């Protein structure tokens, strides 16, 4: 849902932030703001770096900045041209086996510019960004009835403020189910085992459950390896699955901060939800191991018609749906927010085809630029300001 | 043996010009420009034969190292240690000049003919490859250069 007010100084400040500005910059440093980072600068230190199959070779991206706008805003309105500035990267490639680091400034795209009435000129037209509202990070349990087969379904989602989403459901063949991101379904005793647990951990803390014991047998999976496998293939379909990748891939998926991050608020409400860490400090604001297997406990026990549980370690809380219509719930998207996923999304699949330049291109012949295709950043861009 | 200024072909990337050479757990790196692409190669530089980077004597080099060889003591021998130690092939020429030019007289010590002998293998070395021969009519070369 789009704002039906919008505050001009949240949102032309958000795009000082996007494009990390030295305004933006200097009212960090004024607030006395702790490792100021902007929205561009931010997307790069997610992707970086991209490693090959072996961990042998990485491409890196830093230091996101513009030369001056192509034209004035004047000009654009009157020879019908879009308001924008060339954007540029660095770009670092780094052979481990003989220690090359070959860098380059690699040009991504012009990149519109917002005006200083906080509009973009698109092709000689002024237009306005509209910031949206989204639903708030924590973990939300819901129920449903299936058409048709009378069954009560449960499901549950884990939403932070940056990063990739997880899902957990039980559907009405009475399996418990993962959506990595919102992948494809998977039983989600394949998620258990890609983590680390055993057969038998699993058994100890979920055999009391009918659905989780038929999930588990049902899992076509033998081990942590198969399952770390077949999450690869779900995330990245069509490239070859390794061990060390597909553990690096979880492990940033959720794990670290480097592209998850519930918040402080967001960290606070799923500990209170769940029962964990209660009169703890809040540190972190990543997902732990903990929060998952607390997580499908809770759809579980919630799925057998429970009210309370209590995890290893933590207090009674009430195990019920989360009537999600709430204000608190929802949450503000600023247009450089916006703007930022949108050029995530984009870098997304340039990453991709790096990987797969990387399976065929002659180490010793590459460079960045051999790597790196801006189309699917280029396109992202142009499809959200058309 | 490899100078800021020097031109190095980087195979794949083309002519490099060697812009500095660092000190990056902390070993010798080369920092290399290629105007094709702009891009910027730092290789550490024990590996550079490896990577197919070679710094060879061009014009400009073998003019000098010709020029310095016809230029007319605890110290000395120091000093000459300490050329032979930088693989500068100027300063092998310096060594090979200055104790050639002794040995011709007093005569060396029999560590000093070492020194002589050393720099004479490092200079034509570095000779064979600029005049882009092989290690037989390089030393015949620097006895030409020497004795005239």
């Amino acid at each position: 849902r789009g704002s039906h007010m919008m505050l001009l100084d949240v949102q032309t400040d958000s795009f000082e932030w996007l494009i990390g500005s030295p305004r933006w910059r200097e009212s960090a440093a004024e607030r006395g703001d702790v490792n100021p980072v902007g929205g561009l600068e931010e997307v790069l230190y997610e992707l970086s770096p991209i490693e090959d199959f072996s961990g042998s070779m990485s491409l890196s991206f830093s230091d996101p900045r513009f030369d001056d706008v192509k034209a004035p805003v004047d000009e654009c309105k009157d020879k019908d041209m879009t308001y924008a500035a060339p954007l540029f990267v660095t770009a670092e490639f780094i052979n481990n086996n003989t220690g090359e680091i070959k860098s380059q400034t690699v040009f991504m795209g012009d990149f519109p510019m917002m005006t200083e009435k906080g509009t973009f000129i698109i092709n000689g037209t002024e237009r306005v960004v509209v910031s949206q509202l989204v639903r708030s990070p924590g973990v939300y349990f819901d129920e449903t009835i299936d058409k048709s087969t009378d069954k009560t379904l449960h499901s549950v989602k884990v939403i932070p403020s940056r990063g990739a989403w997880l899902e957990f459901d039980v559907d009405k063949r009475d399996t418990v189910g993962v959506r990595i991101d919102r992948k494809r379904r998977q039983p989600v005793t394949v998620l258990l085992k890609a983590l680390g647990w055993t057969s038998e951990q699993i058994v100890e803390r979920f055999g009391f459950s009918e659905i989780m014991r038929s999930t588990l047998e049902k899992d076509n999976t033998v081990g942590t390896d198969e399952a770390l496998l077949d999450i690869y293939r779900k995330l990245r379909p069509g490239e070859p699955p390794t061990k060390e990748s597909a553990q690096t891939l979880l492990e940033n998926l959720f794990f670290k901060e480097k592209r998850y991050d519930l918040a402080r608020v967001g960290r606070y409400k799923v500990n209170k939800k769940l029962g964990l860490h209660v009169g703890e400090p809040i540190t972190s604001s990543t997902l732990t191991e903990e929060d998952v297997v607390a997580t499908i406990e809770y759809l579980v026990r919630l799925h057998e018609g429970q009210t309370t549980m209590t995890v290893p370690g933590g207090v009674e809380v009430p195990v019920e749906t989360d009537d999600i219509d709430h204000f608190g719930n929802r949450r503000l998207r600023t247009v450089g927010e916006l703007i930022q996923n949108q050029i995530r999304v984009g870098m997304s699949r340039m990453e991709r085809v790096v990987r797969e330049r990387m399976t065929t291109q002659d180490v010793e012949a590459i460079t960045p630029q051999t790597l790196i295709n801006i189309r699917p950043v280029v396109a992202a861009i142009k499809e959200f300001f058309g | 043996i490899f100078k800021v200024g020097d031109t190095v072909v980087y195979p794949h990337h083309g002519a490099a010009l060697v812009e500095a050479i660092e000190t990056r757990e902390q070993k010798e790196y080369l920092v290399l420009k290629v105007a094709q692409g702009d891009l910027t190669v730092r290789v550490p530089a024990e590996n550079a034969e490896y990577v197919g980077v070679r710094d060879v004597v061009g014009q400009e080099g073998l003019d000098k190292v010709f020029q310095v060889l016809r230029a007319p003591w605890s110290r000395r021998y120091k000093a000459n240690l300490e050329k032979l130690a930088s693989g500068d092939v100027n300063k092998v020429a310096e060594v090979v000049r200055d104790l050639w030019r002794r040995d011709q007289e007093r005569g060396l010590s029999a560590g000093e003919k070492r020194m002589l002998a050393k720099a004479r293998q490092i200079l034509v070395g570095e000779l064979a490859l600029a005049e882009s021969t092989d290690d037989a009519k390089a030393e015949t070369i620097l006895d030409e250069v020497l004795a005239a």
